[PDB]
RNA sequence: AGGAGUCUGACAUGCGUGCGAGUCGACGGGUUCUGAAACCUGGGAUGCGCAAGGAAGCUGACGAGCGGGAGGCCCUCACGGGCCGCACCGCUGGCCGACCCUGAUCUUCUGUGAAGGGUUCGAGUUGGAGCACGCCUGUCGGGACCCGAAAGAUGGUGAACUA
RNA sequence: UAUAGGGGCGAAAGACUAAUCGAACCAUCUAGUAGCUGGUUCCCUCCGAAGUUUCCCUCAGGAUAGCUGGAGCCCCGA
RNA sequence: GGCGCGGCUGCUUCGGUGAGCCGUGCCAUCGGGUGCUCCAAGUGGGCCAUUUUUGGUAAGCAGAACUGGCGAUGCG
RNA sequence: GCAGGUGUCCUAAGAUGAGCUCAACGAGAACAGAAAUCUCGUGUGGAACAAAAGGGUAAAAGCUCGUUUGAUUCUGAUUUCCAGUACGAAUACGAACCGUGAAAGCGUGGCCUAUCGAUCCUUUAGACUUCGGAGUUUGAAGCUAGAGGUGUCAGAAAAGUUACCACAGGGAUUACUGGCUUGUGGCAGCCAAGCGUUCAUAGCGACGUUGCUUUUUGAUCCUUCGAUGUCGGCUCUUCCUAUCAUUGCGAAGCAGAAUUCACCAAGUGUUGGAUUGUUCACCCACCAAUAGGGAACGUGAGCUGGGUUUAGACCGUCGUGAGACAG
RNA sequence: GGAUGCGAUCAUACCAGCACUAAGGCAUCGGAUCCCGUCAGAACUCCGAAGUUAAGCGUGCUUGGGCGAGAGUAGUACAAGGAUGGGUGACCUCUUGGGAAGUCCUCGUGUUGCAUUCCC
């Protein structure tokens, strides 16, 4: 038999729920609509039939691209092989958790921040991290965005993983 | 095998009505005649008796299983479509009738 | 020893002097930049020495268009330093002025720009009258353009998609 | 391999190499993937004067040439504070404003193989073997490892 | 491996497009026709290149516009015009010119960009329909 | 001692050099040495180009930046920022045919053609090119690195053996 | 002294047709063709394999990536 | 990356909104392990050990996974 | 490799909206058991969804009712196909166009997790294009799209024998000797139900259980296919011991006495014949007893040549036949 | 301090049991000519206040069996890295970083966001 991927083979997490989350899901999550560049997982649930990715994907944390009538486009990276590229998937919202470590982080940027703010105007600790930061040029970021995709595939794994 | 009405109702892909108007189904086959084809190369190419590549008419050949088989003939304009691929065998025709409901007899 | 100092043996080695430059009068060219270049504050010069050296998927091209548009007037007509040769393409009644620097350039294209304005200069007698080589532009290539990337082999090649 | 991409990370790129870390549990986590194949722990302020005075090399900006008389009181970059070897190895063992990343040595010893030998290679620190961290017993080892 | 028919590959470039793959351009019909007669050919060059050579093109006249700018008849500043059927003046990049252009064909867009003070001239086989009626005039030219 | 990548074509390349929106030269004649060959020249041959689409009609524009990041200047000089600016790549969107839709002015046989949009495909700018030979390397080819089988086919020679 | 090559001759074994017969011998086509076996001749340097994946009348091969290596061009990365 | 100013836009009541876009100013424990292009190679049949396996009484079995080595690695 | 499905069946077994909510068990209904039906109470996913498995879902995705046609045309970003490779399939759009529906919306085929066919040709669809003096009819040629064969499913037009054979190769792969294994085979230990009049152990001894050998069989595929000569036999050398006899022993259900079981022990013996190619084995008289097991099944540069195992031929069986059989 | 509408967390929001949205801030309730509907106002639904608190909605309590969460009590299984560590062997073992589990006690018979906003 030649290998392929049975792209509905293998699926219990991914499509089974725990005892706790059975039953029909709160369409709060059916309403839910975000906003580009949120981070968001992607793990569906089994208790809604329709908008899901293909099963493998699950668990992966991915930027929202862009978004079409209701399910939306997110992008991610394939893992393992060789040379591997950027994909975007089709969901749903009903898949599609908002991250609360993101959440989390643009608070403590702008805790930072605040803070930075109040310690150059009175106050004392780096030195060296306010000269960086005051030279820059920025921006935003499609260069950068292909810089990403190329290490990542990667390189040394590749052999290693393309015999044994 | 199929209820499929003769009379149905449907969009015209044809570009003078643009929409939608009453159709009608029909089962399809003619052949040519008249010889410029693949009738022609055979008959020149012949060339020792050989129909040679005439055959592929030949595997003993059977396995049985088609596509709806169809086109539907607009009775108001004449424009008027065939249809897109999803899976039949076989398929059932008369001027319908019905596969009923409801019985009580 | 390590496997990653070994891998350090792998680097590069781009190095060279090219198999051949037949040209006697570039083959002194190409040596005199690793005099100068550590012996100046020229940057430039030992730009167009690696570019000189190695490839002719490298070696440029320029138009009198394509320093045209690309010189005008807002660095105030500098000195233009064409590593490979000037064509002659272009009817505008061309440069606002102009110091142009090359390996070689076309007659035609030596006619025109001398008689808009400057000098069609040759590399050496800017070394000899530029040797800090700054304010200059180096423009520039191409092989690096639309035809041929990796456009081979036959009908090609293609956006891409499959080829 | 997930190890040996440890062992080039901490740099460490043959046997007898070293390099010298800092205070943490979470420095140790990493290290504790390396851990058979190290052997760690503190060395005291002169051991680690009769190391820098050993095995110390050169920067970037050349090649190597050492850490011997001359080139650290007069050479050796330095933009953080004094680079001078007495000075230094106080700094590093001290743990203060930019002393982190004055380790960043130039990069690893090179030391010798130990004087003696080990007791076996093959065991810990618990059973009278030499992988593992231990204060005292690398301070022995790197005056072996001349 | 080697025999140069093992390790080779194969002999002639086949197994190729049919169920091996990559390569040549493959599958072919297809449009096919017109034969090796009633064919070509259409000559055709863009303004930009008369107006390049407007001003070394001194074998052509200047006349009522000043005298860079120049009727010019294109069928005679086209190469290969004899064996052509016609020769076509294509529409590509500027004029900077008050032409006079005389050709057998002329694009839409080929006569507006050099709309720019311009006479544009249609030669008697650009119609073609216009009186070969027996009688005389007008021609073709010649040459190698 | 002999004994295996040959020969050149095509198609694609690498490296190099002459001219560079064309380049490119047979054949003849003219002329020395030489059976050679050379040189001048008409310039065959009209490729690949110079722009494209597609069955076929027949049609056919070149402006822009944005980011990183080459470098000059202004400055002000321990530091340092501001501007332009183009390489090059990534990213954006309009255009030119083909398809599909709305089409003015209107011409008023007939249809051309401003404005504007969708869509994929190919094309054009800041993604502007070549040709020529030489020298390379491949592919396919011709026996195709070399040897290596039984074969199949054509036309002759054998009934001095043997039936 | 007849009968000559899928022909002859056979009291028929596939026997026999000049030491050659389930198709004579010779010469030619011919340098057949071989996914098969064998062999392929001077030095050194830098880096240094694959024995895996899809397709394939496909599994003693092709094909296309995967694994490599050179040559050019540029200035992140755990 | 964040903010403000100004234009233009959207979808969804002649209805409410942000988001997008452009323009302009302001303010912010490692250490070359590394990107892109052309052209070429044997392949395109392995082995073993360790760990986790599945079949098989087992096997110097068969067949995977994860890795290090032999193949292509000397020297002790 | 386990387990098991799809190559169908469906214009309602789709769509939507309002309205309802189970399977099932107890209790109740003359007759009815299969008894529906009718009622009440309890009733959360155990029911129901055509179809595997699995997972999903309770004013539903399930039920009921009406209506409806979107199983419409054209386009596709992208996922799967496959990390870049086609058809397929999905997951969405927009454009055109409708429905239901209060409408928001839903509706891009079947609860979901997705359920198949290039290439020439032919078929038709729509409009338009085109076939070489003009002029006019007829067909052709063609774009774009759908349907007709390929289940050798990323696409050939297609039966066997050769024991008359031949060739290139392979120990990449069989028979075969060798090697590994040791289920099978041989032999042993342990335990000791039980039987032996009574008595586990004179003897016999099941179930179960652990081993040893490598000499039967099986397994594997490491070794050889530029070649390892086959079985059986003979003769000739040598060995093992799990000993058949002989020596010395112990026990007995050892009175003698024939014996029965077992211990030590390999020195020497272990035969001659009838059938069969046989090995093996059956049989006969012998004998003290006529033991078993290895040495490439010891032994073909020793023999033999009966079998196996070429080319000839018969019979039976099978096959239309060539020809085939662990006949 | 809070009953009434729309919802979030969807096993801390149960099964079961005992007080309460309430003289002019509900549901039972009455008329069904009616729109609506059924077979049959029972449901459904136009209409509407005489009764009722008796419920449902929901408010004070009950942990009872259920369970989230946690506390002791079972460091036990299990497993990553490494060992010329042991054992005839299946197997164990030290070291390095980790470590469920049943019983008992306990908390808990809601929580949260928008409404209409109310008797005191």
């Amino acid at each position: 038999m030649p290998a392929g991927h049975g792209l509905r083979s293998r699926t219990r997490d991914l499509f089974a729920r725990p005892f706790r989350k059975k039953g029909y899901i709160p369409l709060t999550t059916y309403l839910r609509t975000y906003k580009v560049g949120e981070h968001v997982d992607v793990k569906v649930n089994g208790a809604v039939h329709k908008g899901m990715p293909h099963k493998f994907y699950h668990g992966r944390t991915g930027r929202v691209w862009n978004v079409t009538k209701r399910a939306i486009g997110v992008e991610i990276n394939k893992q393992v092989g060789n040379r591997i590229i950027k994909k975007r998937i089709h969901v749903r919202v009903e898949h599609v958790q908002p991250s609360r470590c993101n959440e989390e982080f643009l608070q403590r940027k702008l805790n930072n921040d605040k803070l930075k703010a109040e310690a150059k105007a009175r106050g004392e600790v780096i030195s060296t991290k306010r000269q960086p930061a005051g030279p820059k040029p920025g921006f935003m970021v499609e260069g950068t965005t292909i810089e990403t995709v190329t290490p990542i595939p990667y390189d040394v794994v590749n052999d290693l993983k393309g015999g044994y | 095998m199929v209820n499929v009405p003769k009379t149905k109702k449907t969009y015209c892909k044809n570009k003078e009505c643009r929409k939608h108007t009453l159709h009608k189904v029909t089962q399809y086959k003619k052949g040519k005649d008249s010889l410029s084809a693949q009738g022609k190369r055979r008959y020149d190419r012949k060339q020792s008796g050989y129909g040679g590549q005439t055959k592929p008419v030949f595997h003993k050949k059977a396995k049985t299983t088609k596509k709806i088989v169809l086109k539907l003939q607009c009775q108001s304009c004449k424009h008027y479509s065939q249809h897109p691929i999803k899976r039949c065998k076989h398929f059932e025709i008369g001027g319908d009738k019905k596969g009923k409901g409801t019985s009580l007899f | 020893m390590g496997i990653d100092l070994v891998a350090g043996g792998r680097n590069k080695r781009t190095k060279r002097v090219a198999p051949k430059s037949d040209d006697v009068y570039l083959k002194l060219l190409v040596k005199l930049y690793r005099f100068l270049v550590r012996r100046t504050k020229s940057k430039f010069n030992a730009v167009i020495l690696k570019r000189l050296f190695m490839s002719k998927t490298n070696r440029p091209p320029l138009s009198m268009r394509r320093l045209s548009n690309f010189m005008k007037g807002k660095e105030e007509k500098n000195i233009a330093v064409v590593v490979g040769t000037i064509t002659d393409d272009m009817r505008i009644q061309e440069v606002p002025a102009m110091k142009v620097t090359a390996l070689r350039f076309t007659e035609t294209a030596r006619a025109r720009i001398i008689n808009a304005g400057g000098e069609c200069l040759t590399f050496d007698q800017l070394a000899l009258r530029a040797p800090t080589g700054e304010n200059t532009i180096l423009l520039r290539g191409p092989k690096n353009a639309r035809e041929a990337v990796r456009h081979f082999g036959k009908a090609p090649g293609v956006p891409h998609s499959h080829t | 391999p997930k190890t040996k991409k440890i062992l080039q990370l901490l740099r460490l790129r043959q046997i007898f190499n070293g390099v010298f870390l800092k205070v943490n549990k979470a420095t140790i986590n990493m290290l504790r993937r390396v851990e058979p194949y190290v052997t760690y722990g503190y060395p005291n302020l002169k051991s680690v004067r009769e190391l820098i005075y050993k095995r110390g090399y050169g920067k970037l900006n050349k090649q190597r040439i050492p850490l011997a008389n001359n080139k650290v009181i007069e050479e050796g970059l330095g933009k953080h504070n004094i680079i001078c070897i007495e000075d230094l190895v106080h700094e590093i063992l001290t743990v203060g404003p930019h002393f982190k990343e004055a380790n960043n040595f130039l990069w690893p010893f090179k030391l010798k193989a130990p004087l003696g030998g080990l007791k076996k290679k093959r065991n810990h620190y618990v059973e009278g073997g030499d992988a593992g961290n231990r204060e005292n017993y690398i301070n022995q080892l790197v005056r072996r490892m001349n | 491996m080697t025999t140069r028919f093992k390790k080779n590959r194969k002999k002639r470039g086949h197994v190729s497009a049919g169920h091996g793959r990559i390569g040549k351009h493959r599958k072919h019909p297809g449009g096919r026709g017109n034969a090796g007669g009633m064919h070509h050919h259409r000559i055709l060059f863009d303004k930009y290149h008369p107006g390049y050579f407007g001003k070394v093109g001194m074998r052509y006249f200047h006349r009522l516009s000043n005298r860079f700018h120049c009727p010019a008849v294109n069928v005679e500043r086209l190469w290969s015009m004899v064996p052509a059927e016609a020769g076509a003046g294509a529409g590509k990049a500027p004029v900077i010119d008050v032409t006079q252009f005389g050709y057998t064909k002329v694009l839409g867009k080929g006569m507006l960009p050099p709309e720019r003070p311009i006479v544009v001239k249609a030669k008697l086989i650009s119609k073609v329909a216009e009186k070969k009626i027996k009688a005389a005039g007008g021609a073709v030219l010649l040459t190698a």
